[PDB]
DNA sequence: AAAAAAAAAAAAAAAAAAAAAAAAAAA
DNA sequence: TTTTTTTTTTTTTTTTTTTTTTTTTTT
């Protein structure tokens, strides 16, 4: 069955046009347990996921024999959100009441190197590519912008937030943090691009959105979604100079920030750059949790002077 | 276990083979799966100059590339009968033993997304101003391009049972029953129009049509099946897709294979 | 006889110019009589000849015989024979696609449905019966085609392979518009005695005698130039490779050219097999050879023919 | 005299070879062109072989098309005026009463490949056009018997394989066409004989429907006399009948499982039963008359495949005697072996002083290029192009045979006098043979 | 004996024995000049044939034939080819032979089914290597297309590409060290792709030490496990620190295939680079050694050849001349005979797909009589040349013949020519062969009186 | 039966035409 | 502004040279 299971497991990914949720590959693992009929009783949930684990581990000393990679990151909003936004999803067609356990792994199929073979594997054209760039650009260059005014309570990141807040401290009687920094473009400033036309731009956009990628916000703007970990890994970002996460050095451009004036003051002795201290909503909860209240750069005090970022 | 470590000596002494999957695995991502034997070595009289080792004969890194492609994840490269290693041109194809069983999960996991997608007889994806959320859902393939076997198992299942030959206007009134409009609407999930779906039909070799001429009258054109829906398909499972299609278990189906066949006899041919 | 043969290659011309109507005409309705309508006239065209059997009305034939052939299989696949037993006839599946894609759609319009080697004897108003009223939707936008595209995707053999975006964002631009006026508007185009063997023979025979002998101390020499007594030999090799001179040398020394004078009779019946076995018995060949500083040795035989 | 026409009547030269603009008519039958080779001769040709769809591939002057341009220039054409003005012409009330085609050359792109008019009106700009109306004008000019080359003449005599010179021969006096129609229309009816046997399975599925539903119409109304019948006497209708009532249960059970077969009524049962009894005897009709039409067509082939033997033995032994009556001129003589097994075209030749049967690449020179205009002649009555070229048929031969060789090309074009002949030997027969009986013209460059 | 002027290698006199059209028949050529010629078909041309195959040569060096005992008269059972050939005072190391004998006499007796047979010098047995080795040692080649070509290829000179060209042309004197250069030029060839693929395990070895980065990571992650098995025990500042360590351990290092996933896999990289350039580097060295030595007189050849090739060239009305080439690394280097038929078309190469017959009939015959002091040759075949040239383009190219084998020094040219053009221009120390035929002729099969008489060189013997 | 060039065979290399797409001009 | 024609580019399919390999005459 190694043969049969680690050759379902990969086409269950790729199909999905890469990422795909854990607690989907959790659920493959034992529609494909029952095809082979090869059935348990004496497992619980932590046996499933390490046995899934296993699996992505052989595979992946395949692939990583033939050029690519099943990578294992983490989707920085949250437990609750993600669990929420899946498991909702699943009332309808449900697997026998089974308890799973609310995670956040997001394994992606990418390349590693952009050799001259897989130079075009794309169905998009020369100035569509070129419009992904530029739309990616000015999806960071507005990220690193930070504005005062009031952040809606419509996003998610900021029920959580304030939630976590709210259940460490225990103290209910604060309020809003009055700025917010976006690496969401609006569509209307992507539509205003040279060359192309504004339908192109339109069914363009619908595509990307579709390709898994550019996930579109409740309120109707796009960001970047988990195929940038596919793209200049770090250097994606610090090439516009975003920094990375805290508690694991890995991306991060939506979570907790702290751009107050002590952990400020991007590098001028050289140029770049050089934003605050970034978490992730998980991160941000551990390291308020049981670490401190502090900002780790320039001693800050974040609970009562931090910043959104969506 | 001899698998692993045989694919690790097959990848380590060719490493040509290891510069042609990530081709061949990225030509035919979803679209045209064909390769014609002409590309095929022109690029590998390329992948194999700047690799450090003499190129060896075709029918051993063809050999090789099906031994990588069949151990890593699944695959199958396969050249189709053109009218073994000297098929003229060569498809892709998935080649593990199905699971229909269990591939209940993922017939029914992209058949909900209908009762979220269109309410009140609207699409709701062209809608930016949405709340998209499928990574969060895995959503199981695209939707430009899932309405495209969607519009094509309702045009290559009235040709495999229309013994091998259906006309043109008999399709198209034998759609219109469907829905798809045919004056020039484009059809309003994938947005393109009918004539212009077969055209990209044609031009990936799922049906050919045959092309008259007549002065006085004008032109009549048959859809007869080609070649990729001849070996991306089989009649041992085209059995299942028609056993599933009317809903019938196993019991009343004995009788399919020779159903099918005294009414479809032409169309697995060559 | 000529005449037969153009008209009745116009006929084949005919004929073959008609065939395209008769293809479509046979390729729309699907009836066999215009394969015979017109093999009646290709039959009637071929016996029309009988004095030559003249090749390329038979390739014309070849070309009208393979059409008529073809004409022959489109009528043939054009037939079908329904039962009301075998349960994949067109309009029984076709309205059972309609049910499989609508499943969805009656359970959220929450329009409900109700129920309405066996050798295949019979079985219609179970197939036939309720599975025909789903048989009046025609627009696009009721039937679930995310149910039927992803039951030929899970069933079939399509290869799934997804879409990367490490390589493709790297490509190069294309700023290589091409070189105007690579070469353009040239359009210059300016509008602006060989043989001569029988002389000898007409000089033998006429000047030495019908049995008269010299030799090469007589005939091939010349008191003035070189060429023209080279070219005498090469005439004289020509003469005697046309069996006309009889050379067979004495032992004095001297060659013996003698005009071979055969006692005329054309009877040859025995005369070609004597000559065919006189040269094999082979002649093989006296090797003439002739220098310069000689020419001037045998004149004669000591300098005096007519310096 | 009375030429069908299809002669080529001007050559137009835009920058071909070694000639910037030269135009020089054709004419009647059999043309000279002499001067220097090279100077104006395998040019004029080389554009007749091309500008009628060759390639430059099987010409040996030049290996591309884009080569055979003038250096110094871009773009080369060459126009070619056909004669469409006589007896079986081309379609005389659209291409006007004088065909022109021509052919442009560039050094890069697609040459171009156009029909024109008479008046100049373009007509179609295709390479199947000029593929058809040559076609139809019935002149081969690929295979080297039509227009032979002056570079692969003294390679074809000898270095040729033994299966070259006769299948050349074989698909050049038409007679291959005739045999791979007539087997792809044999295997046309394999098929279609096939797809009969599988209609028959269907057929007999019909039939069976007929004489079950024949039998359901028995078994439906076998039940007549006893309940309906009996209305004779009963019209005062519409106490001592002891026995009225007896098989009131078994005649249920009858009836129920009669009318419950699948559900149809009595008269529905009688309608599917009319349904089928139709469908079957159309059916049968419809089988009949494919089965008689199949079997004329088949009976037809086969009376096509008789004549074509008969018609293959006739042409090699034309081909062999005529071989034969021209060797006699030099006093040897040989015999072709068209061996159908092996597929060859040996020339067995003999001189004035041999016995056995000598060989193919034995003798050389005189049994050589003497062997050449033999074949070749005997390969132009079977073969009826329109027109003929010969580029130096005397490869390596001297002085005393090519008169034998001139005086008998120009006898075997007195036979014959629908084929125009353009003749390429660089010596001077202009005015020194007797050939001022008119049909011959002189053109020295 | 008469072998006052006859130059070693040549020979002297041909006598023939069951033939194909010669039964018993003896020639007797000239030092300079022998001009066959006769009618066609007349077996004058089959004397070229005997000298292929009486110096122990192959048949596909004709193209007559494609066997070898088809030469055999048919009718006959064995055949006597008897050749003399001048002595050599340079060769030497032979078996049952002296080096006193100022004439040597090779024949070979062709049987009927052994096509291999013995060989004949000086009426001793020899084998057929020991006679190939002599004949190779006489300095008479016969696949050099500029010295022997047969009737059936005299214009298959054109179709030779001209790398083959120019092997067949300084294979005239000796050049086996370009062949060894080419061989050091493909070992360094292949040698740089090497170092190029050793360049690019250097970045194999950067994304080691990235992969060894990880693997400090996954070192650190077992450390942050190692505190967590180390501290479990429930039974509150304990409890405390165990949920700061849950959470602070990724839960996603896939360092499982990556810990020991390379260890020495770069040191056999490593083990071959140094000594590997350096050996390039001597490769390039010797190279160099090798190619300055040939360039001067690889061109001062040359330099004669185009002086003397113009000069002969001229007479056909317009110039020309040969050019060589060094282009390519050495593998591809070629001689390109350009020519010029009038002036205002450009200088143009030589090849079958650009001249006519009588155009590279003309750079046939003068290519190969212009290569006449500057290779060792005692005689050389030209056949029938005449193919496709009118009478300014035959005269020219038989009196550039006779002007070369008259002037001094000259060499034995066979030529053979069934035509013959009146009013040409004769010298002295020709000799006019010629070939009789005709049942007429006295018949020396028995009576070897009469199987020369007529000759005007021995006219009282 | 242990070397040999040999015959013959398969299997890649370049060439030319066709079709699709984009650009440019006329109405 | 839109449609049609020109034009360039790409793709596919044939043909000339070239290598291969079992068979095969042979020492
Ligand atoms: N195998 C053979 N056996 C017997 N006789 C032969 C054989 N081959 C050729 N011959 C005869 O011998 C003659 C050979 O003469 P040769 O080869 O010189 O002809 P040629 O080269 O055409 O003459 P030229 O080139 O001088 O015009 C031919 O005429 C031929 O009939």
């Amino acid at each position: 069955t190694g043969d049969a299971t680690a050759k379902y497991l990969l086409q269950y990914i790729l199909s999905a046009r890469g990422i795909c949720h854990e607690n989907a590959l959790i659920l493959a693992l034992m529609r494909l347990e029952t095809d082979a009929s090869t059935l348990n009783t004496e497992w619980s949930i932590q046996q499933w996921v390490d046995k899934l684990n296993d699996y992505i581990n052989a595979i992946n000393v395949k692939l990583n024999l033939l050029g690519y990679k099943i990578i294992r990151i983490n989707h920085g909003i949250g437990r609750n959100a993600v669990t929420l936004k899946a498991k909702q999803n699943f009332e309808s067609f449900e697997l026998q009441s089974i308890v799973l356990p609310e995670s956040n792994r997001f394994f992606v199929y990418v390349n590693l190197a952009s050799t001259e073979e897989t130079k075009l594997a794309t169905r998009f054209n020369q100035n569509e590519i070129e419009f992904i760039k530029w739309a990616i650009e000015q999806f960071m260059i507005s990220g690193e912008t930070i504005v005062e005014g009031p952040a809606l309570d419509t996003s998610i990141i900021v029920r959580e937030v304030n939630r976590i807040l709210v259940a460490a401290t225990g103290d209910s009687n604060l309020a809003k943090w009055r700025k917010f920094s976006t690496f969401t473009v609006g569509s209307t400033n992507l539509f205003q691009f040279q060359e192309l036309t504004a339908t192109d731009i339109e069914d363009l956009l619908l595509r990307l959105c579709e390709l898994k990628w550019f996930y579109r916000t409740q309120e109707g703007k796009f960001g970047i979604d988990l195929r940038c970990i596919a793209e200049l890994e770090e250097y994606l970002t610090s090439m516009y100079n975003l920094n990375t996460c805290q508690n694991c050095h890995k991306l991060a451009i939506q979570g907790v920030r702290c751009g107050n004036e002590s952990c400020r003051e991007e590098n001028e002795e050289t140029g770049e750059n050089s934003l605050s201290q970034i978490w992730h909503v998980d991160c941000f909860k551990h390291y308020i949790t049981h670490v401190s209240k502090n900002c780790d750069r320039c001693g800050s005090s974040l609970i009562t002077e931090g910043v959104y970022v969506i | 276990l001899t698998e692993d470590l045989a694919v690790a000596k097959i990848v380590k002494e060719n490493p040509v083979a290891r510069k042609m999957v990530r081709y061949i695995l990225s030509r035919g991502e979803s679209q045209n799966s064909i390769i014609t034997r002409n590309k095929l070595q022109s690029v590998i009289h390329e992948a194999a100059r700047e690799e450090n080792i003499a190129k060896p004969s075709f029918s051993k890194m063809f050999m090789d590339i099906n031994a990588i492609l069949y151990n890593v994840y699944g695959f199958e490269l396969q050249g189709l009968p053109s009218k073994g290693h000297r098929a003229q041109k060569f498809i892709l194809l998935n080649n593990v033993p199905h699971s229909k069983n269990f591939d209940d999960f993922k017939i029914l996991q992209s058949a909900h997304t209908y009762e979220e997608l269109i309410v009140t007889g609207e699409y709701i994806g062209d809608d930016i101003a949405s709340g998209t959320s499928n990574t969060l859902e895995s959503k199981l393939s695209t939707d430009r391009d899932l309405v495209y076997k969607g519009v094509l198992s309702v045009i290559l299942c009235i040709v495999f049972f229309s013994k091998n030959n259906i006309l043109h206007q008999e399709l198209i009134k034998f759609l219109e029953t469907f829905g798809i409009p045919s004056d020039g609407s484009k059809i309003a999930i994938l947005n393109i129009t009918i004539e212009d779906l077969i055209k990209s039909l044609e031009k990936r070799e799922y049906i050919v049509r045959l092309e008259e001429k007549s002065d006085t009258d004008g032109e009549v054109i048959s859809y007869r099946i080609g070649r990729r829906t001849q070996a991306e398909l089989g009649l041992e499972s085209l059995e299942k897709l028609v056993q599933e299609i009317m809903g019938l278990e196993k019991e009343q189906t004995k009788s399919l294979h020779d159903d099918i066949i005294k009414s479809i006899g032409d169309s697995y041919s060559i | 006889d000529p005449q037969l043969e153009f008209k009745v290659l116009q006929g084949y011309r005919d004929l073959e110019s008609e065939m395209h109507k008769g293809r479509a005409q046979v390729t729309r309705t699907g009836d066999i009589g215009v394969a015979m309508d017109n093999l009646n006239a290709v039959d009637s065209l071929f016996n029309k000849v009988i004095g030559i059997k003249n090749n390329g009305l038979f390739a014309h034939d070849a070309r009208a015989m393979v059409s008529i052939s073809e004409l022959a299989q489109i009528s043939v696949r054009n037939l079908k024979f329904d039962d009301s037993r075998s349960m994949v006839n067109l309009e029984n599946i076709v309205n059972s696609l309609k049910r499989y894609m609508l499943k969805e759609h009656f359970k959220l319009n929450n329009i409900a449905e109700n129920r309405n080697a066996t050798s295949s004897f019979k079985a219609t108003s179970m197939r036939h019966s309720y599975l025909q009223q789903f048989s009046h939707y025609n627009e696009f936008s009721q039937f679930n085609w995310f149910r039927i595209g992803a039951l030929y995707n899970t069933i079939s053999k399509n290869a799934p392979i997804t879409d990367h975006l490490m390589g493709p964002l790297s490509i190069e631009k294309k700023p290589r518009v091409l070189t105007q006026r690579r070469r353009n508007n040239d359009q210059v185009g300016e509008k602006i005695t060989p043989e001569q063997v029988k002389k000898c023979f007409k000089k033998l025979s006429k000047k030495l005698g019908p049995e008269g002998s010299i030799n090469l101390f007589k005939f091939i020499i010349d008191p003035n130039s070189f060429s023209r007594s080279i070219e005498n030999l090469f005439y004289t090799s020509f003469l005697i490779k046309e069996g006309k001179l009889l050379m067979e040398h004495d032992e004095e020394g001297l060659p013996t050219i003698k005009i071979k004078q055969s006692i005329s009779h054309t009877d040859s019946r025995s005369k070609e097999i004597e000559r065919q076995r006189r040269r094999a018995a082979h002649q093989n060949h006296i090797i003439f050879q002739m220098d310069m500083p000689t020419w001037r040795k045998l004149i004669k035989k000591y300098n005096i023919t007519s310096p | 005299e009375e030429s069908p026409s299809g002669y080529i009547k001007k050559v137009i030269l835009r920058n071909f070879m070694c000639h910037e603009h030269f135009e020089l008519e054709l004419g009647s039958r059999l043309n000279f062109i002499v001067g220097n080779n090279g100077s104006g001769k395998s040019a004029i040709l080389t554009a007749i072989t091309i500008g009628l769809g060759a390639k430059a591939s099987e010409t040996n002057r030049g290996s591309s098309l884009k080569d055979l341009i003038r250096e110094g220039c871009y773009s080369a054409k060459i126009i070619l005026h056909l004669d469409n003005s006589k007896y079986g012409a081309y379609q005389q009330g659209i291409f006007g009463n004088e065909i022109i085609v021509e052919r442009i050359i560039k050094r890069d792109g697609p040459a171009s490949f156009s029909l024109r008019s008479e008046n100049g009106k373009e007509i179609s700009n295709k390479k199947k056009d000029i593929q058809t109306v040559v076609d139809y004008f019935s002149v081969p000019v690929s295979n080297p018997m039509c227009f032979l080359s002056q570079d692969a003449a003294r390679s074809f005599l000898t270095a040729s394989t033994s299966q070259d010179k006769y299948s050349h021969f074989m698909k050049g006096t038409l007679l291959q066409e005739i045999t791979e129609n007539l087997l792809y229309a044999s295997a046309i009816h394999d098929s279609a004989q096939e797809n009969m046997a599988l209609h028959l399975e269907n057929l007999k599925s019909l039939k069976a429907e007929y004489e079950d539903a024949k039998k359901l119409l028995r078994e439906l109304n076998q039940t007549s006399d006893l309940n309906e019948r009996k209305m004779l006497l009963q019209a005062k209708s519409l106490d001592t009948q002891e026995e009225i009532k007896r098989e009131l249960d078994k005649v249920s059970r009858m009836i129920q499982k009669a009318e419950k077969s699948l559900g149809l009524s009595q008269e529905e049962v009688i309608a599917l039963f009319e349904k089928c009894r139709n469908k079957y005897k159309e059916g049968q009709k419809k089988y009949m008359e494919i089965d008689e039409a199949l079997n004329r067509l088949h009976n037809s082939l086969k009376a096509r495949d008789q004549n074509y033997k008969n018609a293959e033995k006739g042409t090699c032994f034309d081909a062999d005697m005529d071989f034969r009556a021209s060797l006699k001129v030099r006093k040897f003589s040989g015999n072709l072996s068209f061996i159908k097994d092996t597929k060859s075209l040996e020339i067995y030749i003999l001189t004035t002083n041999d016995e056995k049967a000598r060989n193919v690449d034995t003798l050389s020179g005189g049994e050589k290029s003497f062997s050449q205009m033999a074949l070749l002649l005997a390969t132009w009555k079977p073969m009826r192009s329109r027109i003929i070229a010969l580029d130096q048929f005397d490869v390596f031969m001297d002085q005393v045979n090519r008169k034998i060789g001139t005086t008998l090309i120009v006898k075997k074009l007195k036979d014959i006098a629908r084929t125009q002949t353009i003749i390429i030997t660089p010596q001077d027969i202009g005015k020194i043979a007797d050939i001022d009986s008119s049909g011959v013209s002189i053109h020295r460059m | 004996p008469d072998l006052s002027s006859f130059q070693p290698g040549s020979i002297i006199k041909i006598r023939l024995q069951d033939f194909v059209t010669y039964t018993l028949t003896e020639f007797n050529l000239s030092p300079s000049l022998n001009m066959i010629i006769g009618p066609n078909g007349s077996g004058k041309s089959t004397f070229v044939c005997a000298v292929c195959l009486g110096l122990a040569g192959k048949p596909e060096y004709i193209g007559r034939s494609k066997k070898v005992e088809d030469f055999i008269k048919n009718g006959q059972d064995v055949s006597k080819i008897e050749i003399t050939l001048k002595n050599s005072p340079n060769v030497t190391d032979i078996e049952y032979i002296d080096a006193r004998d100022e004439t040597i006499k090779i024949t070979r007796i062709i049987t009927r089914s052994k096509r291999r047979s013995d060989y004949l010098i000086n009426d001793y047995q020899v084998s057929e290597s020991v006679v190939k080795t002599l004949v190779a040692q006489l300095n008479i080649q016969l696949d050099n297309l500029c010295q022997f070509l047969s009737q059936e290829r005299v214009e298959e000179f054109a179709r030779l590409k001209s790398v083959k060209l120019l092997v067949e042309t300084i294979r005239s004197i000796d050049a086996s060290l370009l062949d060894v250069l080419d061989e050091l030029r493909e070992l360094q060839g292949n040698e740089q792709s090497l170092q190029k693929d050793l360049d690019f395990k250097k970045a194999k070895i950067v994304h080691l030490r990235q992969e060894s980065d990880k693997l400090r990571k996954s070192v650190e992650s077992l450390r942050d496990f190692q505190n967590k098995k180390g501290e479990i025990e429930l039974h509150q500042d304990v409890l405390d620190k165990l949920e700061s360590e849950i959470a602070m351990v990724n839960h996603d290092e896939s360092a499982v295939t990556i810990l020991d996933q390379v260890t020495a896999e770069l040191r056999e990289l490593e083990h071959t680079v140094p000594q590997q350039s350096k050996d390039l580097e001597t490769i390039k060295a010797k190279l160099k050694e090798d190619h300055a030595v040939l360039e001067p007189k690889l061109d001062d050849i040359v330099s004669k050849i185009s002086a003397r090739f113009a000069r002969l060239f001229n007479n056909v009305g317009s110039a020309g001349a040969v050019r060589l080439e060094k282009p390519k690394d050495y593998a591809e280097w070629k001689i390109e005979i350009m020519v010029k038929f009038r002036d205002n078309a450009p200088l143009k190469k030589l090849d079958s797909h650009t001249q006519s017959g009588g155009e590279r009939a003309v750079s046939t015959v003068l290519y190969m009589i212009a290569l006449q002091e500057f290779t060792s040759a005692p005689f050389r075949v030209v056949d029938q040349i005449n193919q496709g040239m009118d009478s300014r383009n035959e005269r020219i190219v038989h009196k550039a013949m006779v002007e070369n084998a008259c002037a001094e020094n000259t060499s034995q040219y066979f030529l053979i020519t069934p035509k013959l053009l009146t009013g040409l221009h004769y010298h002295e120390k020709m000799r006019i062969h010629c070939v009789m035929a005709g049942s007429w002729i006295p018949n020396p099969s028995e009576d070897p009186k009469m199987i020369h008489f007529g000759e005007t060189s021995n006219y009282s013997f």
